[PDB]
């Protein structure tokens, strides 16, 4: 409310968790917007759209994409968002090897943690944090986007949908089939993304759940009861899992300082209970000299 | 638990914003509290039939009450609103929601699929897509963490009491979910263990036994009169071992406040 008459489509940007995303222009105010188009001729309004709209209408924060309007209905549903610049995946694809400086990385992680802390404090799990669902503007901001796979959770959690999270970024408690997962799954994903920005390659690029697990184990060590109490009783744990020694973080992420390595390790802790919360992470010494650098224009 | 407090604060804020209009039934020319009781009782059976979460039930009722707070509905269309609400709650809350055709099925084919889908849209428009409502259930699960120690009978009985509250818009429409949850928890705790609304929760919630008294007196009476109520689906449900047979427990005769 809101009317499609006032928008001029510019181009298709791509496809999200659901729907199709277009760049467009408000003809009256001049605002450049993103439109997420959902075709209703498929069972009524999809649960993904119902959840994203409901949750995004609640979440007003500088590091969460701004949902401006919902235009309904014409056999089509359109979500109208503020338009930024580019998603982080495309940014990284467009960046020269030296094109993403450590101060920009620090700033991006700091802001993603703020956005995530806000979600979690408002009982929302995102459950699909990966570079493509993160959006940057030209002024140094990064925002969480695509809440199509998100859900409003309870205290304490019940069992929710199993997998959940695109594989490379999926937490070991999900892979091992735990009946309960909670806010820690989003932190795992951000830890993976942090490593990926630093080294410019995916931390754990598996092609199946077992491949994904073994990749995680080769880096972090195969988990046991000492490191993660209860692990050997989890549904998809196997006594036959190969044993690998934990790697040194200086070798996992060479460009990273001591504080950076410390934060990464806390974000990739096996035990979701010990894994750092987004809120506690904001006060980590890594962020002592954080600023807000600008990215390149691609 | 790094967000327990943050989340509870937020839900307290949202429950005020998500609260239906206390006096709406008097502004409905064709429907009544009695017909609403019939509807909600029916949704309990639907929830049982499709093994839906209790939370889903609480959500659908919130959606119905909010919808009826601004939309006049004829008695012939009340079940349609309820069906569309249950479909929406299921989509929001359930891992595997029942298909639309299954919701068409349980209306005994009074309404078509197209009507159910059109009502879904209307409900969404009227609620402006704001479906993440706090429920009695969401407060109860948090309150349960304050048990010393945890008691399965207390938990199911509190859930049973909170669910009974859904049936009777007079008086429960005037109480917030966090208050009904507090009254339900106290009364469950008292019935099973003799214990009382504990100090850790007085301090978490700001609610005293005294502030809970008005709701607690009503819920007490509801609990005592439960076997005599015209709607019985919640009592029948809570006989099941799934809920530890708590509807077979005897209500205490006095509360001694
Ligand atoms: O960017 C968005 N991405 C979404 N899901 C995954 C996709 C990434 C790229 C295409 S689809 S929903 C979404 C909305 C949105 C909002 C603002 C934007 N600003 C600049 C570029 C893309 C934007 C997308």
């Amino acid at each position: 409310p809101g009317s499609m008459e006032n928008f001029q489509k510019v181009e298709k940007i791509g496809e999200g968790t659901y729907g199709v995303v277009y760049k467009a222009r408000n003809k009256l105010t001049g605002e450049v917007v993103a439109l997420k188009k959902i075709r209703l001729d498929t069972e009524g309004v999809p649960s993904t759209a119902i959840r994203e709209i409901s949750l995004l209408k609640e979440l007003n924060h500088p590091n969460i994409v701004k949902l401006l309007d919902v235009i309904h209905t014409e056999n089509k549903l359109y979500l109208v968002f503020e338009f930024l610049h580019q998603d982080l995946k495309k940014f990284m694809d467009a960046s020269a090897l030296t094109g993403i400086p450590l101060p920009l990385i620090k700033s991006y992680l700091f802001q993603l943690l703020q956005g995530l802390a806000f979600c979690h404090s408002h009982r929302v799990l995102h459950r699909d944090l990966k570079p493509e669902n993160l959006l940057i503007n030209t002024e140094g901001a990064i925002k969480l986007a695509d809440f199509g796979l998100a859900r409003a959770f309870g205290v304490p959690v019940r069992t929710y949908t199993h997998e959940v999270v695109t594989l490379w970024y999926r937490a070991p408690e999900i892979l091992l089939g735990c009946k309960y997962y909670s806010t820690a799954v989003d932190i795992w994903s951000l830890g993976c993304i942090f490593a990926e920005m630093v080294t410019r390659r995916a931390l754990f690029p598996g092609d199946s759940e077992i491949d994904q697990l073994f990749r995680i184990f080769r880096t972090l060590g195969t988990p046991d009861e000492v490191v993660w109490p209860g692990v050997t009783s989890m549904p998809d744990y196997k006594p036959s899992f190969p044993k690998w020694a934990r790697q040194d973080f200086s070798k996992v992420v060479p460009p990273l300082d001591e504080d950076g390595r410390s934060l990464l390790s806390q974000m990739l802790h096996y035990d979701p209970n010990k894994r750092i919360s987004a809120k506690a992470a904001l006060a980590h010494p890594f962020f002592q000299d954080v600023t807000k650098p600008v990215p390149h224009l691609r | 638990p790094d967000y327990h407090e943050d989340i509870h604060t937020y839900l307290r804020e949202m429950e005020v914003k998500c609260k239906p209009k206390v006096g709406y039934m008097k502004k409905q020319p064709d429907i009544t509290n009695s017909m609403r009781a019939i509807l909600v009782d029916w949704l309990v059976e639907v929830g049982e039939e499709y093994k839906l979460q209790n939370e889903t039930l609480h959500l659908a009722v919130n959606y119905i009450d909010r919808f009826l707070s601004s939309m006049s509905v004829l008695r012939g269309k009340l079940q349609l609103v309820g069906t569309a609400a249950m479909l929406l709650a299921s989509k929001f809350e359930e891992i595997y929601p029942p298909e639309v055709a299954e919701f068409v099925y349980i209306t005994d084919d009074t309404y078509t699929k197209k009507q159910v889908l059109r009502m879904e849209h209307l409900v969404l428009k009227v609620l402006t897509f704001d479906l993440a409502a706090p429920t009695v259930n969401q407060f109860l699960t948090q309150y349960f963490l304050h048990q010393q120690p945890a008691n399965c009978k207390v938990e199911s009985l509190a859930m049973f009491l909170g669910e009974l509250s859904l049936i009777d818009a007079d008086p429960y429409l005037k109480y917030l979910p966090s208050v009904i949850a507090g009254a339900a928890f106290h009364l469950a705790l008292y019935t099973v263990t003799g214990q009382s609304w504990p100090e850790s929760l007085i301090r978490k919630t700001g609610y005293t036994l005294e502030s809970l008294k008005p709701c607690l007196m009503d819920l007490h009476q509801t609990y005592l009169k439960a076997p005599q109520h015209a709607q019985q689906s919640i009592r029948e449900k809570y006989k099941n071992s799934k809920y530890h047979g708590v509807s077979l427990l005897n209500p205490p005769e006095t509360l001694n406040l």
